[PDB]
């Protein structure tokens, strides 16, 4: 059942924001669903493997989402910003390359929500690690020199 | 150097 | 659509036709229909038009019509809250709830309890303690239900019913078993000996019921993290038991409930989350 | 809207960093392309870097007085009135005017405030009589 | 979640233009008449165009199926066993479909309107499922002697 699939990926996905460690037993299921045929449930499925996930698969991890990022729904980029959030503070060492990743994304295009979403993100990630700052507010200056919001 | 600017000021003014 | 263009006035004039004898039971259910779909559209009738067609309806108890008496039962049900004095059908609900059509006694049971207030709830307790215990799975379902809703105007009175539900706890009939239950768990909510009692006699006996396994589980979980959650606990035991239930349903409900305990440890979600994992594979 | 949000926090934060004259361009530059309420933003923005930073202080009084010559009212008046509060040089001043924001209870100042206009007595208002926030 | 047997916060049947053939709420989620329809609405605007038979729509799981003409929604709170709302979804399209002879359609829907709103009574009282049997709805309703 989809829906079903859907409801425990989504509860999974919340839990892995708490409790990432209880989550990691079912990193095998959920790395099936991450070639579901419906993108919200391989989203889900991906946001939580990488909440869950060791360091090393966040490469391999996020290079599959910019594939998917072009065929999922702005909500789920949404959750997919909320994920990288969640790295930033688990795996501090790897801002650099996750403020890189939401900062080519500042530059696609995106509605007001989405943006909103990672322009958060990107100053959760300088309040919490002073050595992003001056990266990040050099991000969100170039950001603000076409910012149609 | 040749850029695409996607940004809402350039689709509002596309649009309009 | 026949239906399309009614008009409130219109239909209400109409329903003065009930007031003539003899009745024309097709045209009185047809008009009867009309007006019960203005209120399902959301037609706002007033209070005293509302009580006007519910009087004029009240008119159509000379017909022993069985449909025209079942539209009567449902008009009954969906004029309560908006007409006046609605408390002129109860002589002829409760008739119709003690006589020997079964088809008539548990929607005219649903409709005096709709109708019925906490003051006169008790002139009517010894017939919904009849009804509780019928044979019937309709009748019992019905009075089961009613006796649920009217929970929450007059708790004290109903719950001098638990026997009565009780006894209907033990019915084969799916729905009945699964009411009763219901029932006793909302009677019993707030007495925490008493449900830890309930979990404990239908854990012993079984139930047949997958809605009543469903609301178990519930009730188990709820229980279960109440108590500093002893994993220990037969609580958890009988939920874990669930997962090998014939049921889709109840082996799904007693997955969610495993899934969400406090402190659960990765070897005793291992099975939750297999059960999940073929669900996952379903069509 | 997140033009003046980022102007804002460039303006509060900016200066607090190792080299502050690196983003001063970027804020500047919003005062010549941009729209009224982004270039307020901007000047609001240089007038925090020049009460934070005296090294800064005379390359933001000559850039305040460029934005003195803006056709808006509102950027008009709030570079002027940065300009003119700067050039006393007294850090009493600029941390009361240009760093620090009110201290006070919004609905506790609204509450005292409405009481106040109702019964309106010889002695002025005074701000310490409202709750903290 | 705390144990209750109120499952069901609401029934929905809408036509193919998002209209309100039949609505029944059974909770205060949505009091006014004007908040059910935005709702049925907003419902309408993100289910028409999708395939699934669930979503989540304003924090509520929202089962669904499509006919002809009609659009059968079974609402329930997020916390709520999806499978459960789906029985009560497949009681009432399943009933609806052997009284209309397999015609679930608008036209046939509405010159059968006691037979609908009799079959939603057997199938849901107060927000309790009471019956999930298709066949029990239909020999419960089937009262034509």
């Amino acid at each position: 059942k989809a829906a079903l699939r859907y409801a425990a990926v989504r509860t999974l996905n919340k839990v892995a924001m708490k409790h990432p460690s209880a989550v990691t037993a079912c990193n095998l299921d959920l790395e099936n669903l991450v070639t579901d045929s419906n993108r919200s449930i391989a989203t889900l499925a991906i946001t939580t493997l990488l909440k869950t996930g060791s360091e090393s698969s966040i490469d391999r991890l996020m290079k599959q989402i910019s594939s998917f990022m072009s065929e999922i729904s702005d909500e789920f980029k949404v959750v997919v910003v909320q994920a990288i959030s969640a790295l930033c503070q688990k795996y501090p060492r790897k801002h650099a390359v996750l403020m890189n990743f939401l900062f080519t994304m500042l530059r696609e295009e995106g509605g007001f929500e989405y943006k909103r979403a990672i322009v958060d993100c990107i100053i959760s990630i300088i309040e919490e690690n002073s050595e992003s700052k001056e990266t990040g507010l050099s991000h969100l200056c170039e950001f603000i020199e076409d910012c149609e919001f | 150097g040749l850029v695409q600017r996607r940004t809402e000021a350039s689709r509002n003014a596309a649009d309009k | 659509n026949p239906l399309q263009h009614l008009e409130k006035s219109a239909v209400l004039q109409e329903a003065r036709v009930f007031n003539e004898t003899p009745i024309n039971p097709r045209k009185c259910a047809h008009i009867l229909t009309k007006i019960l779909y203005l209120i399902n559209q959301g037609e706002h009738l007033g209070t005293t038009e509302a009580t006007e067609a519910f009087f004029a309806m009240t008119k159509l108890f000379q017909s022993n019509d069985p449909t025209l008496r079942r539209m009567c039962y449902l008009t009954i049900k969906e004029m309560s809250c908006i007409a006046e004095d609605v408390i002129i059908v109860t002589s002829s609900l409760t008739k119709d709830m003690t006589g020997k059509e079964d088809n008539y006694r548990g929607p005219a049971v649903r409709a005096l309890c709709q109708i019925t207030d906490s003051t006169m709830l008790q002139a009517v307790e010894r017939y919904m303690k009849q009804a509780i215990v019928d044979k019937v799975p309709s009748v019992s379902s019905s009075a089961l239900v009613s006796s649920l809703h009217l929970l929450k105007c007059s708790f004290d009175v109903v719950k001098r019913w638990v026997n009565e539900a009780q006894e209907a706890a033990s019915s084969d009939n799916i729905m009945v078993q699964y009411h009763a239950l219901g029932l006793l768990y909302h009677v019993r909510k707030n007495d925490r000996l008493a449900v830890s009692k309930m979990i404990s006699k239908f854990t012993r006996h079984g139930l047949k019921s997958p809605f009543a396994y469903c609301m178990m589980i519930r009730v188990a979980s709820k229980q279960l993290e109440e108590e500093d959650g002893s994993r220990d606990s037969p609580l958890f035991d009988f939920i874990e038991s669930c997962l090998r239930n014939k049921h889709e349903m109840v082996v799904y409900e007693a997955a969610s409930a495993i899934v969400n305990l406090p402190g659960c440890s990765a070897k005793e979600l291992a099975p939750a989350v297999s059960v999940l994992q073929l669900f996952c594979s379903s069509p | 809207v997140l033009a003046t949000r980022i102007l804002h926090l460039l303006g509060q934060e900016g200066p607090k960093t190792n080299n502050p004259s690196k983003y001063i361009r970027f804020i500047y530059n919003r005062v010549v392309l941009e729209h009224e309420e982004v270039r307020a933003g901007a000047v609001s923005a240089l007038a925090k870097f020049g009460a934070q930073n005296e090294e800064m202080l005379p390359s933001i009084l000559v850039l305040l007085k460029r934005c003195v010559m803006d056709d808006d009212n509102e950027v008009r008046d709030r570079a002027t009135f940065y300009l003119n509060v700067l050039e006393q040089k007294q850090k009493a001043l600029n941390a009361g005017y240009i760093l620090n924001g009110l201290t006070v209870s919004i609905p506790g100042l609204e509450k005292a405030l409405q009481q106040y206009t109702l019964e309106p007595s010889e002695k002025p208002f005074d701000l310490k009589s409202v709750p903290l926030a | 979640l705390e144990p209750s047997l109120y499952t069901v916060k609401a029934i929905l049947i809408l036509d193919n233009d998002g209209d309100r053939l039949f609505a029944k709420y059974y909770d205060d989620t949505y009091p006014s008449v004007k908040e059910q329809k935005a709702f049925e609405k907003n419902i309408f605007n993100k289910t028409h165009r999708t395939d699934s038979e669930i979503a989540l729509l304003e924090g509520l799981t929202v089962v669904y199926k499509s006919s002809i003409d009609l659009y059968f929604y079974v609402i329930g709170s997020s916390y709520e066993n999806e499978l459960m709302l789906m029985a009560v979804l497949n009681c009432l399209f399943d009933s609806l479909s052997q009284m209309l002879r397999k015609n679930v359609e608008k036209r046939a829907l509405l010159e059968n309107m006691e037979g609908l709103f009799l079959a939603v009574d057997e199938i849901v009282d107060g927000g309790v499922i009471l019956e999930s049997d298709p066949q029990q709805v239909v020999h419960r309703v089937a009262l034509r002697g």
